[PDB]
């Protein structure tokens, strides 16, 4: 069917390949794998002054897309917020920006498991009015919206690994202090993320293709 | 909880590697019980009573006297004979010049470029020796006191204290008082320090000087007790009983109760009193 | 007759004593928490923003009592440090902070008439290195920072939030720090290696430099005897666990054993090094 | 019988019938017992509550006082001269401070002298300094220079006695050491002390006046410091050689040797 | 007053001068014959034999021998000096000249050796003549001319005791008046012979004045004549035997209660204060 | 008739020998002249003392050239010295080429047996020295050999009285004995009178015989 790519950006250590490999279930890059491309920008963050960076990303899509008029154009950006913050960074905030109208973005919070309950509550909430604050559109997900936005951007974990618990094998990080779980809806919001992603596949590929290309199309 | 009451503790530790170091000067007339009294004074046989002759420069003495785990470095300055010698006007320039070459070299060591750890040289404490006249201060004593107690920390000691009925102690001791306060000689200083308990011990301890204090190396007995002091034909001149002497109040105050006390009078106010005499004139 | 450590500590209760600790990392990594859980006192530090375009330095100072000891403490938090885009000259103010320390008192020293023992010290005595939990190895940031300033202050590296790690990635993070260090030549602050019979106590801990920490406020419920301890909906970590978290490694090292040893650094090891630099380019 | 036996008492008579004269000078550091050993040596007042001892009393330059006192005992008529030299070594310089001493001493013999060589003589009130006695400090080292140099420079005008003043304050075996020393460096310098006659020169003295019941001695915090026992002080060995065996032998030699000496340099000079 | 001492002042007074050994001078005038050397055996209890003289001597001399007595624990030298020749000449108005410059000279030695700067007084063996005994001739009318002459020449440098030699040849009667004659020429010429001492309460007056008896009436011999159970000295007659230690018969006791017993120590005091001071006092005023 | 003259020094009491004597300056008082002569010799000087004799016995000799002649030259020699003086020895010898002259020793109570012994041995040495011719006088013949053995007399004298053991007598009362100048073993009182006495008549027949006619031989 069709043949959606990815984008996954982030600072080093947000755990991207993790999260992309428990995902799919399979293990500038652009890995070709129902025919995946991942496209996982290796160098962003990690250098001593990150401040071209965003322009190749932005470079990349934009050759993606021109050669595309010239279907493997990159339909969806998973970002990734670091945990640690009370807030947003500014280079988050500022890819954020300069990326959102290229490739359409899914806000995602990396590493949830840093998080009580009334401290992702808090994250969540100031996540919410920065956004709304600096005027972030990000990819409004079709109309049970109010416990995603509740959520969004999605906390999440990501683990290459089937803990037993229960019996079970769970998806799920050990450590030396309880195990944390994956598939539980709680607040792992995991399961809210690979649900309407799978059940709006077609709808995220139809406004890729009818408000990106066509602005692009626009521009060019 | 939180730690930081150990601290104390770590101070503790580290103080046992380094060491302690003390200079303590006596002053006095020859044959007033100088070398004698310090033997006493520190438990130890540092004996130049037999010494019988004259001197010529400042003596000064290296040692390391170790006890509880504490090591001190002692520097006795004992000074050469002096008051003996017929004209013994400006007698008291061998022991200022010592003075001052202590504190100079000491700064000057800390103001160079490269710096160890300071081996500190200065004189700490003084004491010096009032001869048993039973009348009043020699003039020389008077004139040395004067010349010497705005450099280095002085403590005046009535040598032989044994030689005075306790009614010629009482009236020598107010007549050593009368006159330490009419010739204006503040002694080892105690001005007026806000703190309560400490300020009345030391108003307290002022109000006893001068030391009636004897100094010996006998360990005679009494009958029940073993004792230190000196045998007379009527009796034992003992050393550490209040009644018979005051030998215990100079030791305490001068040991162990004000030494760390004196070496910070002597860093804080004689070497900065000079400090900013030389570095100004500088 | 050698009472003397007696009357030594009877004027420094007297007096009181001084520390000063430097908390410098990015911003988010739990600094305000750990350092509120480690004097055990809730020092008033609001909810920041990271809008902050430059790294500042917000100093507090307190007056703890405990027995009898009185001791004034100042930490200095570091602010807005690694979250710009521009992180090439993110480490000048933290230098400039030590620098300005030591020219205080250098000037203070070298002053004709002194201010007897009043000499507030100000120097940074500890310096604690909050280090992202990334689990691949040093940024770029982290190590020319380190570098430039393990010869100016005693360095403590600290890896910050370590709940999020787990122990395998814990230590393997340790593993690739170390050999970092040790390829770009870095003397990390060694407790004393060789401290004749305290040798083994002070260099197991110099090899088990970088530390991993958890911090919390929230006092929680566990046994009949009410914990420090963060509680999420999945488990509750102890923050003064050996198991979980080496936080009582820290407190211990900084708090119980080594305040006077790292005083003791400051003034004889590093302070001479400024004064031998500055009298050189005095003239 | 022609009876010469009886020429003694004869002496006896007028010597009983015409009074003795003494003279004693007491020089040494001030504050070292001088007065009360003046008075336990006659028993007497002659310091009192209004005329007291030198320190507790005169110091001003460093020249030297006299008293009087006339003692009436089994019909012997004593005329008693004490001179004390107040304030003697007690200055920050003590150079050339026996010039005092000489000069008193000088002084009374020239006035003897003078009284003999005049021709019409009266009776010879005899005012002469018969006796000397020099205080040392119980230091227990040595001389000091000023002592050994006033001694050395008083030998050949007077009949010197060293004292060891303060002597309770001086234990035995340190009280012999300094007698030895004082005689080694007496004699390395060349100085000829009074020879008595009759090893005990210097003398140690100790004195009390507060009677204590009924013995004059010192009532310290540990005892009684008595001063008649011969093995604690030689107070007895003094008081007898001075007062009861040569108060005439000392007069004797002062007019017989330190008399013609002065008389011998002074008679050639003129 | 405290408590006692210094009573050993004239005990130490009395060794040293006992130490130093006494000396005495006695100067024996009388006309030859008259008992000088008999008298002066006699007084001294010794054979002091020195030649009876020869009677045709061309000029008064003085013969002065010196000897050495010791009673107990006492030595004393004498210097006995005898006029020899004297009142023997035709012409006696030389008779007293050779004894006064044998006095002067004798003090003269003295004070000449004063004046040496390297003198020896202490050591120094004066010979200045302490006593000075007359005798005085048992003539019964009175005192010669010569007596008077000499005596009154020789009252001022020496003491004089007057002595009557051969006083056994006079009636008490008569003894008392020529006695009470003697003193009253010697009063009238107002000679100034020896008097005893006034002053000490012990003796000085009650024997003092009760021998107002002078001139003394004694006798002297060298035979001892046994009378009651003692061999008393006696001068012996046909009819019977005169006793010297009696007082009823002479005087001799008193005289020697003067020389050895009582006052020899004010006589040598005297000597050296009231005569040698008086002849020192003029020469020294002659010579300066 | 007679002329007894004492002749010697002053106060030896003959003037108390003469007055008891004859139990009875010149006396007439037998026509007994007694001359007591003035003592001489209480001058100072003796050189003129002998001469007042010389011319009153020169003149006596003249009135008889134109019996008052002294018969006996009594002579008193001093008994306190030992002999003789150059003053009696030079009278001695000046007078008796005139007139006979007689040695008595004066005051013999004041001299012992073996002395008077010795002073007349050594008188009589002196006069044969000095070639003096006194008096030899020549039982009449018992009493002139005793007489010339006895030359020269001791005689006492004594003019008051006393009780002495019993009968008043003339003589001298001592303490230590009465002097009975009558008793002839006391002194030779008795010896001289009787001489005087039984050779008055050979005295004067020798005066005019032996020294009156020699002396008109000198004459
Ligand atoms: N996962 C995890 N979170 C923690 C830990 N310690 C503290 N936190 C949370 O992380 C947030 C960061 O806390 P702070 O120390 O205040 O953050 P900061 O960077 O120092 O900035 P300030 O708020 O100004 O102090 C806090 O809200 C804590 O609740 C930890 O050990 N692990
Ligand atoms: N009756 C009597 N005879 C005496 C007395 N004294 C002396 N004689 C005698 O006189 C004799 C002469 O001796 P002296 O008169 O003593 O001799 P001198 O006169 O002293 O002469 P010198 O020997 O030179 O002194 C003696 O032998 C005696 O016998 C006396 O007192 N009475
Ligand atoms: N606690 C926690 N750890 C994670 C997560 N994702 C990755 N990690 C850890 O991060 C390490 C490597 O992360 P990695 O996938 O290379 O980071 P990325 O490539 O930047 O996405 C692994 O050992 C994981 O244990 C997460 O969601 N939560
Ligand atoms: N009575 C008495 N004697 C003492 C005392 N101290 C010392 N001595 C003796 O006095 C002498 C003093 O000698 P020393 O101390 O060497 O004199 P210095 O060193 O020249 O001052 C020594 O022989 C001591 O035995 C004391 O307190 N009282
Ligand atoms: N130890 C001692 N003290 C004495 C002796 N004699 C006197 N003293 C004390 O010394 C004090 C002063 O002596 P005094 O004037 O009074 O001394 P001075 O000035 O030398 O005549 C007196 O109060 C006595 O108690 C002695 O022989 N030995
Ligand atoms: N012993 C003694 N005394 C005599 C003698 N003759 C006289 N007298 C005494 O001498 C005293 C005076 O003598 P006197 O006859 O006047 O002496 P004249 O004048 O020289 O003869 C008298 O008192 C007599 O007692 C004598 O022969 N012997």
């Amino acid at each position: 069917g069709f043949e959606f790519t990815l984008m996954v950006a982030g600072e080093s250590g947000l755990g991207k390949s993790t999260l992309v490999n428990s995902l799919f279930l399979t293990d500038i890059d652009a890995s070709t794998v129902l025919r995946l491309t991942v496209v996982d920008t290796p160098g962003y963050g990690d250098a001593i002054n990150c401040s071209d960076c965003y322009k190749p990303i932005i470079q990349y899509i934009d050759d993606q897309f021109e050669r595309y008029l010239h279907d493997n154009r990159v339909h969806s950006c998973f970002y990734f917020i670091s945990s640690q913050g009370h807030g947003l960074k500014p280079l988050d905030i500022e890819f954020m920006k300069a990326l959102h109208n290229k490739v359409n973005i899914v806000p995602v919070l990396s590493k949830a498991d840093s998080l009580t309950m009334p401290e992702v509550k808090r994250l969540k909430r100031r996540i919410l009015e920065e956004i709304a604050a600096h005027e972030i559109q990000i990819y409004q997900l079709p109309d049970q919206t109010r416990c995603l936005k509740e959520s969004i951007p999605f906390a999440v974990v990501g683990s290459t690994q089937m803990i037993e618990v229960k019996g079970k094998k769970v998806r799920g990080r050990l450590y030396p202090w309880g195990v944390v779980e994956v598939e539980n809806p709680d607040h792992c919001d995991f399961l809210k993320l690979r649900t309407m992603l799978i059940t709006h596949m077609q709808d995220l590929q139809e406004v890729t293709h009818d408000l990106h290309y066509e602005n692009f199309r626009a521009r060019r | 909880y939180v730690g930081f009451a150990n601290l104390p503790n770590q101070l503790y530790r580290k103080s046992v590697k380094q060491g302690f170091e003390f200079t303590l000067m006596v002053v006095g007339e020859s044959g007033l019980g100088k070398s004698t009294l310090i033997n006493s004074l520190f438990l130890s046989d540092l004996g130049p009573s037999l010494r019988i002759k004259k001197t010529v420069k400042v003596e000064t003495t290296k040692v390391l006297i170790k006890e509880n785990g504490v090591t001190l470095r002692l520097t006795i300055d004992d000074t050469p004979g002096f008051g003996d010698a017929v004209d013994n006007s400006n007698c008291w320039q061998a022991v200022i010049n010592h003075i001052e070459k202590k504190f100079e070299d000491y700064l000057n060591a800390e103001s160079m470029v490269t710096r160890s750890k300071l081996a500190d040289n200065r004189v700490h404490c003084c004491l010096y020796f009032i001869a048993p006249t039973g009348h009043g201060l020699k003039p020389l004593d008077v004139e040395f006191m004067k010349n010497l107690h705005d450099k280095v920390n002085i403590i005046p000691l009535i040598a032989k204290a044994d030689t005075m009925t306790p009614e010629e102690c009482l009236r020598f001791k107010k007549q050593i008082m009368k006159e330490i306060h009419e010739h204006k000689i503040q002694l080892y200083e105690f001005p007026e320090c806000e703190d309560e308990e400490e300020n009345r011990l030391n108003r307290k301890l002022k109000s006893r000087v001068p030391f009636a204090v004897v100094g010996s190396n006998t360990v005679l007995e009494i009958g029940g007790r073993r004792v230190r002091g000196r045998q007379y034909p009527w009796g034992v001149a003992e050393v550490e009983n209040i009644d018979h002497c005051d030998f215990t109040v100079l030791r305490n105050m001068l040991v162990r109760t004000h030494m760390q006390d004196l070496k910070d009078v002597t860093n804080n106010v004689h070497y900065e009193n000079y400090r900013s005499k030389k570095l100004s004139s500088v | 007759f050698d009472s003397l450590p007696d009357q030594l500590v009877n004027k420094a209760t007297n007096q009181g004593f001084c520390f000063n600790i430097l908390c410098i990392g990015e911003t988010g990594l739990g600094k305000s928490t750990l350092m509120n859980t480690l004097f055990n006192t809730n020092f008033e530090n609001e909810p920041q923003h990271h809008n902050m375009p430059g790294v500042k330095l917000k100093a507090n100072t307190y007056e703890l009592q405990e027995s009898n000891v009185r001791l004034k403490l100042t930490i200095v938090d570091s602010v807005g440090f690694g979250d710009q885009i521009n992180k090439e000259e993110s480490f000048k103010p933290v230098v400039e902070y030590i620098n300005q320390q030591f020219e205080n008192y250098l000037q203070e020293e070298l002053k004709i008439c002194r201010s007897l023992f009043s000499y507030h010290d100000t120097r940074i005595h500890a310096c604690l290195y909050f280090i992202s939990p990334t689990g691949h190895g040093l940024k770029s940031l982290d190590l020319k920072t380190m570098k430039n300033l393990d010869n100016k202050v005693n360095i403590i590296p600290v890896i910050a939030k370590a709940d999020i790690v787990s122990k395998g990635e814990l230590h393997k993070f340790k593993i690739k720090i170390m050999n970092e260090l040790v390829t770009n030549g870095v003397q990390i602050y060694q407790f004393p290696t060789d401290d004749e019979t305290v040798a083994e106590v002070n260099a197991s801990m110099n090899t088990h430099l970088p530390f991993a920490v958890v911090g919390s406020t929230e006092e929680i419920k566990l046994g009949n005897k009410m914990v420090k301890a963060r509680q999420y909906p999945w488990g509750t970590v102890q923050v003064e666990n050996e198991n979980h978290c080496d936080f009582v490694k820290l407190r211990e090292m900084l708090v119980r054993v080594n305040m006077e040893d790292l005083r003791e650094k400051t003034h004889t090891k590093h302070y001479e090094l400024y004064r031998r630099s500055k009298l050189t380019e005095m003239g």
